[PDB]
């Protein structure tokens, strides 16, 4: 082990080649729920090998070590010191397109990934988006039962804060919020409790009529750009874009 | 706790229906039923089957727990012997590692024990069934066709909640019974629907009407429809608790 990436997640090399990984030694009821989740969800896809969501290549046991493939950089460190001014124009569309690309394959799968943060998102040196963290991340079957605490503070969706039930649209929530996020390189909603959050939110999207209840370049944006962040901040969850419907919308069509 | 309700995304998109067809190939059809297994046979796993799923219901966990535990142990008792005495531990493990998975509160060790093997036994017994099967643990449950089965056959949206709840009790009873353990999960959840339909009169077709679709939607003939229905229909009339 080198030096940590997360907080625990290491950074070494191994016996194999020197090559980088990145290791999260788990400290452990028996064996903690959310590790048991996250490496079910990632064994269950693998197979499939989707360029965006990163590989797992072991566990082993008191303590356990968790054993990934390395990224070069958290997004929060690559918005943290990309040269002024920031990320090119196009480079933001690049990976707002593979993020709602690993996101489309998540869906698909009956696999909700409610825990969409820049901390989380992964940026090889090639600059492709590699999700990670998948403890908040499971299958979604129909009147099941439901936590009421996912996503960090800044990223929480609506009617999650509402303490309504939520489902795969608490993705591409965050998502609008990324989509924000990198263009004007700060978090977009910075609350303190869920009253707050759910403030400086409030305060934008303006106040929803009596149907969806249970200036935006104001926060350098196409104006296309603003229609799909639009789509993904529309407070009615069932008028919120899915990442499908997202991937073929126009902001998109002009792309590598 | 609130409920997963209706997403379009995660049960009409057709291609779930599509990728669960799919990934149903990725659990390899068991040549026989714990074929590996010297001492302990299918007599003693329809029992444990029965008290798992009465530890399941017992305690209002989410439908979709009792199939997976059901997967794991079957799993697990291929790669690893068991004995007629450890097989209550196994089983006991099973549940505490699905709930973990597919339920918001699991059952803890304590409910698991108190109710039997010590409570460092089981935990020990949760990391050899899960060092066994590297961790995989999830898999395509019959649970998970039941909406975009219905979505497919172009059921009223509104009567999904009374058959989901119907069918999947139906369901997860006929998975204690050895012959429902060969079947596909599709399968298994089409008889489901159709056992249901038949019994409730629910304001659908009658459910012959759903034969010649549900065939064309899994990809199977209206012989296998039939007979999957019959035989789930049968492994549910075959429930029985004095068998514990
Ligand atoms: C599985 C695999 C990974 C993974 C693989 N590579 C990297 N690379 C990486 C990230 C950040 C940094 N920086 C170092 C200086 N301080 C700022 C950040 C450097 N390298 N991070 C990974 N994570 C992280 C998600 C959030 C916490 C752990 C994973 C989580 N699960």
């Amino acid at each position: 082990c080198v030096a940590e990436i997360g907080e625990k997640v290491f950074k070494a090399r191994d016996l194999k080649n020197g090559r980088f990984v990145a290791l999260k030694r788990v400290r452990v009821e028996g064996m903690p729920l959310s590790t048991i989740r996250e490496v079910a969800v990632l064994r269950h896809l693998e197979t499939f090998e989707h360029p965006n969501v990163v590989r797992l290549f072991d566990v082993c046991t008191t303590k356990l070590t968790l054993v990934f493939e390395h990224v070069d950089q958290d997004l929060t460190t690559y918005l943290d010191k990309v040269p002024e001014p920031g990320v090119p124009t196009e480079t933001i569309k690049d990976m707002m397109f593979q993020l709602l690309r690993g996101l489309d394959f998540l869906h698909s799968h009956r696999v909700v990934h409610r825990d969409l943060k820049p901390q989380n998102i992964l940026v090889t040196s090639s600059g492709q988006i590699k999700l990670a963290d998948f403890g908040l991340a499971r299958i979604y079957s129909f009147q099941m039962a439901l936590t009421s605490v996912v996503v960090t503070l800044w990223y929480r969706a609506p009617e999650v804060l509402l303490q309504s039930s939520y489902a795969t649209p608490v993705d591409l929530w965050s998502v609008g919020c990324i989509f924000a996020e990198m263009f004007r390189r700060k978090p977009l909603f910075r609350g303190s409790s869920d009253v707050d959050q759910l403030g400086k939110i409030l305060d934008v999207i303006g106040l929803p009529g009596e149907e969806d209840w249970p200036p935006i370049e104001k926060f350098d944006i196409d104006e296309l750009g603003k229609d799909l962040l639009l789509k993904c901040l529309t407070f009615n969850p069932a008028k919120r874009i899915s990442a499908y419907s997202a991937l073929s919308h126009p902001y998109f069509q002009d792309l590598e | 706790l609130n409920r997963a309700k209706i997403d379009s995304t995660t049960m009409k998109d057709p291609r779930v229906l599509n990728n669960l067809k799919l990934r149903e190939l990725l659990l390899p059809k068991f040549t026989s039923l714990w074929e590996i297994q010297t001492e302990v046979t299918v007599d003693n796993r329809t029992i444990l089957l029965t008290w798992m799923h009465l530890l399941c219901e017992s305690f209002e966990l989410d439908k979709s727990v009792f199939p997976l535990s059901v997967s794991i142990l079957d799993r697990y008792l291929c790669k690893k012997q068991g004995t007629k005495k450890t097989l209550q531990k196994i089983g006991a493990a099973c549940v505490l590692i699905g709930s973990k998975i597919r339920t918001v509160k699991p059952m803890t060790v304590s409910k698991l024990t108190y109710l039997s093997f010590t409570n460092l036994e089981l935990i020990n017994q949760e990391k050899d069934i899960l060092e066994a099967l590297k961790w995989d643990t999830e898999a395509v449950l019959a649970t998970d066709f039941l909406i975009p089965l219905c979505n497919a056959l172009k059921i009223p949206e509104d009567l999904w909640p009374q058959l989901y709840e119907a069918a999947s009790t139906t369901i997860c009873k006929a998975l204690i019974q050895p012959n429902i353990a060969l079947l596909s999960p599709g399968l298994i959840c089409a008889g489901g629907l159709l056992t249901t339909i038949e019994t409730d009169n629910t304001n659908c077709r009658p459910w012959t009407c759903y034969l010649e679709d549900l065939s064309s939607i899994l990809n199977f003939s209206t012989n296998t429809v039939r007979t999957v229905k019959d035989q789930v229909s049968e492994a549910f009339s075959l429930y029985d608790l004095e068998i514990l």
